[PDB]
C-alpha cells in the first residue's frame, strides 16, 4: 500500500491512497464507494469492498482524510487474537470507521486513532483541512510508537508511506517509497493537485499488478472523492 | 481505469439489514461461493465451528455495529457467521 498526505503552496490539503492486495482480480469487482447516512446527511464517505464492514480509507467532510496501510506485526494467536476482541481492542479497520462516524475534527480523530488499542499493527495516514494537518500515525497494538507530521515551512510538504517504518531503509525488494518521492519531488508543491497526486499514484511501481483502487480526497472539498480500480 | 459504483448506506435502517442494497450489487451467489471456498480451504472445518459458537454466544460483548451487520451479510448470502467474522478479519489473520 502507498498513502501520500501533502500540502500545496496554498494551504491546502490532499491526501492519496494506493490499496494493494492478492486476490484482487476478485476484489476489484467488488469494490464500491459507500456514503454512509446518517439523520438525512451524509456522515461521512468511504471505499470498501462488498461483506467487509470496515474501512481501510475514508472522509469526513471538512473535518478528516483517513487511510490505513499494512504493518508487520509479531505472530498473533487465533486464540490470542479472540481474546483481544472481548478484551475490548478493535481491529484496524473497524477503528477508522469509528472514528470517522464518531470524531469531531481533525485533531481529535488523530487522538482516537493513536491511542485506541488494536488487534495488529498499521499505519494510520490522516489529512485535515487547514495548513499543517497531516500525519502519520504508525500503530503498535498498544499505542503510538511514532507520530510523522507535515512540516511545510521546513520543505517537508508531502509525507509518504508504504509499509514499512519511515525512519528505515525499505527493502530493496519491495521500493516503492523512493518512486513514490521522486514523482512528488517532480510534481512540485505548487503544482499539487487531487488530479496531480492521481498521476503519482499511477506511478510503476507505485501502482503495480496487485493494486486494486486508487483514491485521492480532501475533507475540505468532500465532492471531489474520487476513486479509480486499476488492471481491471 | 473506471469509477467503482457509488452506493447509499443508511445508519438509521437496523445493522443487520442496512448492508443489503448494496449485497445485491456484485452477484450474491457468486459472492456466496467465492468467500466459501476461499475460507473453506484456508481455514480447517473444526476451528470454524468453534468461531460460530463464540461469536454468536458472545454477540452482545463483541463491538458494535459491526458484528451485528456481519451477522446480517452473513445471513442474506448464507454464509457460516464464521465465514463471515473470518472475511472480515483477513488482515489481523495473516
Ligand atoms: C527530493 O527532493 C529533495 C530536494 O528538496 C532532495 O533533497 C531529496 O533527496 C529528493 N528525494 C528523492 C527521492 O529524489
Ligand atoms: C444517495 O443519497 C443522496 C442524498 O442523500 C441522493 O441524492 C442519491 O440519489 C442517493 N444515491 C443512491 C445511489 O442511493
Ligand atoms: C439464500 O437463502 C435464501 C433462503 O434462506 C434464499 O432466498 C436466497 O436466494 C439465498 N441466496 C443465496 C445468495 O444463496
Ligand atoms: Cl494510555
Ligand atoms: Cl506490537
Ligand atoms: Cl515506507
Ligand atoms: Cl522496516
Ligand atoms: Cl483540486
Ligand atoms: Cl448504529
Amino acid at each position: 500500500c502507498t498513502s501520500v498526505v501533502a500540502q500545496d503552496s496554498r494551504g491546502h490539503i490532499y491526501h492519496g491512497r494506493n490499496l494493494d492486495y492478492p486476490f484482487g482480480d476478485l476484489l476489484r469487482k467488488m469494490t464500491v464507494d459507500v456514503q454512509f447516512l446518517k439523520n438525512g446527511q451524509i456522515a461521512f464517505t468511504g471505499t470498501t469492498f462488498i461483506g467487509y464492514v470496515g474501512l481501510w480509507t475514508g472522509q469526513s467532510p471538512y473535518k478528516f482524510t483517513v487511510s490505513g496501510d499494512e504493518r508487520a506485526d509479531k505472530g498473533w494467536w487465533w486464540e490470542n487474537m479472540i481474546a483481544a476482541l472481548f478484551q475490548g481492542h478493535s481491529p484496524v479497520s473497524w477503528l477508522i470507521r469509528t472514528t470517522l462516524s464518531e470524531s469531531e475534527d481533525f485533531e481529535a480523530s488523530v487522538y482516537k486513532l493513536a491511542k485506541t488499542p488494536l488487534i495488529a499493527d498499521v499505519y494510520y495516514i490522516v489529512g485535515g483541512t487547514a495548513p499543517g494537518e497531516g500525519v502519520v500515525v504508525t500503530r503498535n497494538r498498544g499505542g503510538p510508537a511514532d507520530i510523522w507530521p507535515l512540516d511545510p515551512l521546513n520543505g517537508a510538504w508531502f509525507r509518504v508511506e508504504t509499509n514499512y517504518d519511515h525512519w528505515k531503509p525499505v527493502p530493496k525488494s519491495d521500493d516503492r517509497r523512493t518512486p513514490a518521492i521522486k514523482a512528488l519531488n517532480a510534481t512540485g508543491q505548487a503544482n499539487l493537485s487531487l488530479e496531480a497526486l492521481f498521476q503519482v499514484l499511477s506511478v510503476v511501481p507505485v501502482c503495480n499488478k496487485i493494486t486494486v483502487y486508487t483514491t485521492v480526497m480532501s475533507a475540505a472539498t468532500p465532492d471531489k472523492y474520487m476513486t479509480r480500480i486499476r488492471n481491471l | 481505469s473506471p469509477a467503482p459504483p457509488r452506493v447509499n448506506v443508511s445508519l438509521d435502517a437496523a445493522p443487520a439489514a442496512r448492508w443489503l442494497p448494496v449485497l445485491r450489487l456484485f452477484d450474491p451467489g457468486l459472492l456466496r461461493a467465492a468467500v466459501a471456498r476461499i475460507v473453506g480451504d484456508r481455514v480447517p472445518k473444526w476451528v470454524r465451528d468453534v468461531i460460530g459458537k463464540l461469536v454468536a454466544e458472545m454477540e452482545s460483548f463483541l463491538p458494535q455495529p459491526y458484528t451485528e451487520e456481519i451477522r446480517g451479510i452473513s445471513d442474506f448470502l448464507n454464509l457460516s457467521l464464521a465465514d463471515g467474522f473470518i472475511v472480515n478479519l483477513a488482515y489481523e489473520a495473516s
